[PDB]
RNA sequence: UCAUGUUCACAUACCAAACGGCGCGCG
RNA sequence: AGAACCUUACCUGGUCUUGACAUCCACGGAAGUUUUCAGAGAUGAGAAUGUGCCUUCGGGAACCGUGAGACAGGUGCUGCAUGGCUGUCGUCAGCUCGUGUUGUGAAAUGUUGGGUUAAGUCCCGCAACGAGCGCAACCCUUAUCCUUUGUUGCCAGCGGUCCGGCCGGGAACUCAAAGGAGACUGCCAGUGAUAAACUGGAGGAAGGUGGGGAUGACGUCAAGUCAUCAUGGCCCUUACGACCAGGGCUACACACGUGCUACAAUGGCGCAUACAAAGAGAAGCGACCUCGCGAGAGCAAGCGGACCUCAUAAAGUGCGUCGUAGUCCGGAUUGGAGUCUGCAACUCGACUCCAUGAAGUCGGAAUCGCUAGUAAUCGUGGAUCAGAAUGCCACGGUGAAUACGU
């Protein structure tokens, strides 16, 4: 019953776009790219800062990167070396010059792509599935989430057999375009393959727009 | 002499508050600036195959729309002309200022 | 696609980026009605004799990050399905599905 | 004003260690020079040195 | 004179008439009635409200109309005409609404569906 | 008036004010 | 969402083996350049030009070459090990939970009953009381109006005119977007359990979800995809990896699916002539003029575009002809000549011209779509794309028949 992303049927609506740039045809695809190389470069060095949203935001033949985070003391480092480095190499991927900024994201137990990359982990490193899901719908409702689900799927503990399960608290009004959804997904590569964590948090129903 | 100014962006909103803001740049330093003449919006579709294999009629149609904002500023003076070329807009939206 | 597909792609680009004074110079040559037979003859040999790869026609699109030789999309530079990807978490601006 | 008494690129930046056209803001940055407008991004204590 | 105006609109068409005291003429795009609509459902279509107001004989009508085609158009010049009418009498709503002249038909065209061949004509189907 | 359907196989389970005159005054 | 080469994964032959693609060292060399012979090319041998950016200068980094291995590589197998994505029942109205109560228990009840609704929609009842995912709404578009603004769009009233909105101008109108208003069974009468609702009518552009889209509950089919991608296991590693030229994926006794074009006069042909919408465009769209029967060619404005180009809508309307013929229907097929793209159109492109002129006279059993601006019919555009649509995705023009009923 396949069901259209979140966010992708949320933009424009309640949800912005993380790439927030204008290009004309010329330099699209050229630029589409390079944001690729950006994230996962970024990704890739800031795995263990715990790292929700890259928005990339290119005016004027340069780039500004905005890192949203749960540790931005480990995102900076000491007296912003590393931030530093981060934004020079940046700077060479684009071929512009760089500008990184750091969002701290205060609650990472209602932030959903945080949320999937703490089950993952744990599934990785071999903890009961059902145990974490159900702690991380805890936490969430805990923090004051309007409503979580999650799911995660295959071949969980190492069963022959995949199966997906989900757990579902409050309410997550899916079919609601004004219900503020915040959804991500993460794969947890266990010894027994891949296995796919979802997350939806219902933070409230936002009426502005 | 009238400088014509070409704001496009993606988003609507944006693009009128930054007309929005050369207009008052230009009404504040003592200029005839004509109006924010909305141009027609482009509506590029597109339409892509969901499934990673068969199944031809599971489909997508995505689309971008460009707004247009055309801002003609009469009598192009020293201040009027020196405060276009410092103001800096917002990123998302691309602006185009031919002097003619 | 395969790393080696990849390659080959990248190989070909290239070259064509190389060539593509002396190709047109060629070609200019051939096309000229105001030109000698024998002239254009030897362009003609010319072209043959210069790598194949050169010529632009010999570069397929491929999707930028899976290498995927069909459902192509010019102003993304994306196969159908890493678009559709890009465009659902919002990496693409602008995007959005349509409905009219 | 750049080339008047004071451009930033011949002596050096007015920000504490970040640079004036804006594009570097961070000490892995550090001495990189732009080409927005041609500043070095170095310390701001250096503009009383050179 | 006094000049009353309306604009009618149907399908994707726009007419523009602006209804003025006189003899009952019609001009269409600097064309006679017969010239522009040489068709007979056409022309009715575009009379009919004036017959139904006894005013065929009493007005002069400049009319200018964009976009579709034949039918579309008459039927676009039909709805300004009442439209202008109404401007001019308002003691005609009555008579106009009756008639069902008021009424814009909001009928376009249904956009072609991924899926099917046209608006609703899907492929010809089979078990086997 | 409507017969039939081969075998075996079902997963999950506790970043803090700046520099010069002119003065008056204190010592 | 486009196989001549490429793509390409297949075959044949020719070749390579730390490798086409990465990191890592070692040490010899700036990169790059320019040509030559042999070769189908992959390459293998040569001959010339440069031999440079930055060093605390014992050299580095950008970039080749050679040697060692660790490794790379795999569009190899398993979709019945998987993630992700998708179809499907089905846009069907359903699927559950907490607490309580009932039952030894699986379970039940809620979630049935009376009405009503498109709807587990709503009201009433009721050992249930509540809640969730679905319905509905929120979103886009279309139909009416209002405010704002007016070029590249508009021309009502003014003067001018080369009678062209073209130029002074105007801001009215169309239109262009942005923001508002509007539709809620709100008002009226009746029916109804003092109801939810239903039947009509009033106004209104719109009336009972206004039209159309997006939106797809729990799940089903060990459904589809290991060849987008990722990925557990397994397998190959001088080869199931890599490079090349040529061929194949376009074969043809035949069978089926989906289409296009027809069988004609509600039509073919000729001449004149009207009315669209929505799109695309810089290695691009290409005007004008000249040449060519034509496809096209030469020159060459414009224009990242409400400005310029693609770009002449066609069906229609008028006049003529044909007069029911296998035809002035139909265009398959084939011969000859060409054009363009392209290193290259033999296999195997599209198009043009001249010739040719098959079958086919409305299709057996059977079977499909469609309820309104729909079907039918007519053209137009776009993606992919050097070239290559009768397919796909969009756009407007004309515009029906019928619905008694279950
Ligand atoms: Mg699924
Ligand atoms: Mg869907
Ligand atoms: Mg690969
Ligand atoms: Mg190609
Ligand atoms: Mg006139
Ligand atoms: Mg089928
Ligand atoms: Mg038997
Ligand atoms: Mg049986
Ligand atoms: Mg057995
Ligand atoms: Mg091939
Ligand atoms: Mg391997
Ligand atoms: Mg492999
Ligand atoms: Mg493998
Ligand atoms: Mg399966
Ligand atoms: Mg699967
Ligand atoms: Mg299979
Ligand atoms: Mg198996
Ligand atoms: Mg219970
Ligand atoms: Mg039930
Ligand atoms: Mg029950
Ligand atoms: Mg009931
Ligand atoms: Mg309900
Ligand atoms: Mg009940
Ligand atoms: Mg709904
Ligand atoms: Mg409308
Ligand atoms: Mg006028
Ligand atoms: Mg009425
Ligand atoms: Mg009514
Ligand atoms: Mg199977
Ligand atoms: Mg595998
Ligand atoms: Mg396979
Ligand atoms: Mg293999
Ligand atoms: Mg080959
Ligand atoms: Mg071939
Ligand atoms: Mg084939
Ligand atoms: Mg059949
Ligand atoms: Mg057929
Ligand atoms: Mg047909
Ligand atoms: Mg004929
Ligand atoms: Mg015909
Ligand atoms: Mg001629
Ligand atoms: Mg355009
Ligand atoms: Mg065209
Ligand atoms: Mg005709
Ligand atoms: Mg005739
Ligand atoms: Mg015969
Ligand atoms: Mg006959
Ligand atoms: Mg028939
Ligand atoms: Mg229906
Ligand atoms: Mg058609
Ligand atoms: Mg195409
Ligand atoms: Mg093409
Ligand atoms: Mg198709
Ligand atoms: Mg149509
Ligand atoms: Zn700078």
């Amino acid at each position: 019953g396949q069901k259209v992303h979140p966010n992708g049927i949320r933009l424009g609506i309640v949800k912005p776009w993380n790439s927030t740039w204008f290009a004309n045809t010329k330099e699209f695809a050229d630029n589409l790219d390079s944001d690729f190389k950006v994230r996962q470069y970024l990704t890739k060095e800031l795995a263990k800062a715990s790292v929700s949203r890259i928005v990339i935001e290119r005016p004027a033949k340069s780039i500004r990167v905005t890192i949203h985070t749960a540790r931005p003391g480990i995102v900076i480092g000491k007296k912003g070396e590393d931030v530093e480095k981060l934004r020079k190499v940046v700077a060479d991927i684009a071929g512009v010059p760089a500008q990184i900024n750091i969002a701290e994201v205060r609650k990472p137990e209602l932030d959903a792509k945080l949320v999937a990359d703490s089950i993952t982990s744990q599934l990785e490193r071999r903890v009961m599935f059902r145990r974490a899901m159900k702690r991380a719908v805890q936490n969430a409702m805990r923090l004051g989430a309007k409503g979580i689900k999650v799911e995660v799927s295959g071949r969980l503990g190492g069963a022959e057999i995949a199966r997906t399960e989900w757990y579902r608290e409050g309410r997550v009004p899916l079919h609601t375009l004004r219900a503020d959804i915040d959804y991500n997904t993460s794969e947890a590569h266990t010894t027994y393959g891949v296995i796919g964590v979802k997350v939806w948090i219902f933070k409230g129903e936002i009426l502005g727009g | 002499q009238r400088i014509r100014i070409r704001l496009k962006a993606f988003d609507h909103r944006l693009i009128d508050q930054a007309t929005a803001e050369i207009v008052e740049t230009a009404k504040r330093t003592g200029a005839q600036v004509r109006g924010p003449i909305p141009l027609p919006t482009r509506k590029e579709r597109f339409t892509v195959l969901i499934s990673p294999h068969v199944n031809k009629d599971a489909r997508d149609q995505y689309e971008i729309r460009t707004h247009l904002r055309l801002v003609d500023i009469v009598e192009p003076t020293e201040k009027t002309v020196d405060a276009l070329m410092r103001l800096d807009l917002a990123a998302g939206v691309d602006v185009q200022i031919s002097l003619g | 696609a395969k790393q080696s597909m990849k390659a080959r792609e990248v190989k070909r680009v290239a070259l064509a980026d190389k060539y593509f004074a002396k190709r047109a110079e060629l070609k200019a040559i051939i096309s000229d009605v105001n030109a000698s037979d024998e002239d254009r003859w030897n362009a003609v040999l010319k072209l043959q004799t210069l790598p194949r790869d050169s010529s632009p026609s010999r570069q397929r699109n491929r999707c930028r990050q899976t290498g995927r030789p069909h459902g192509f999309l010019r102003k993304f530079g994306l196969s159908r399905i890493k678009v559709r990807e890009a465009a659902m978490r919002g990496e693409i601006p602008g995007l959005k599905k349509a409905s009219w | 004003e750049r080339d008047g008494l004071f451009c930033a690129r011949i002596f050096g930046p007015v920000k504490d260690y970040e640079c004036l056209c804006g594009k570097y803001k961070r000490l892995k940055h550090r001495g990189v020079i732009c080409e927005k407008c041609g500043v070095e991004v170095t310390q701001t204590k250096v503009r009383r040195e050179r | 004179e006094n000049q009353y105006y309306g604009t009618g609109r149907r399908k994707s068409s726009a007419a523009r008439v602006f209804i003025k005291p006189g003899n009952g003429k019609i001009v269409i795009n600097q064309r006679s009635l017969e010239q522009y609509f040489g068709r007979e459902t056409a022309r009715m279509v575009v009379r009919q409200p004036l017959e139904l107001v006894d005013m065929v004989e009493k007005l002069d009508l400049y009319i200018t109309v964009k976009g579709g085609g034949i039918s579309g158009q008459a039927g676009a010049i039909r709805h300004g005409i009442t439209r202008a009418l109404m401007e001019y009498d308002e003691s005609l709503r009555s008579e106009l609404r009756k008639a069902g002249f008021v009424t814009r038909d909001a009928r376009q065209v249904e956009r072609k569906k991924v899926g099917l061949r046209k608006a609703r004509r899907r492929p010809q189907f089979s078990k086997r």
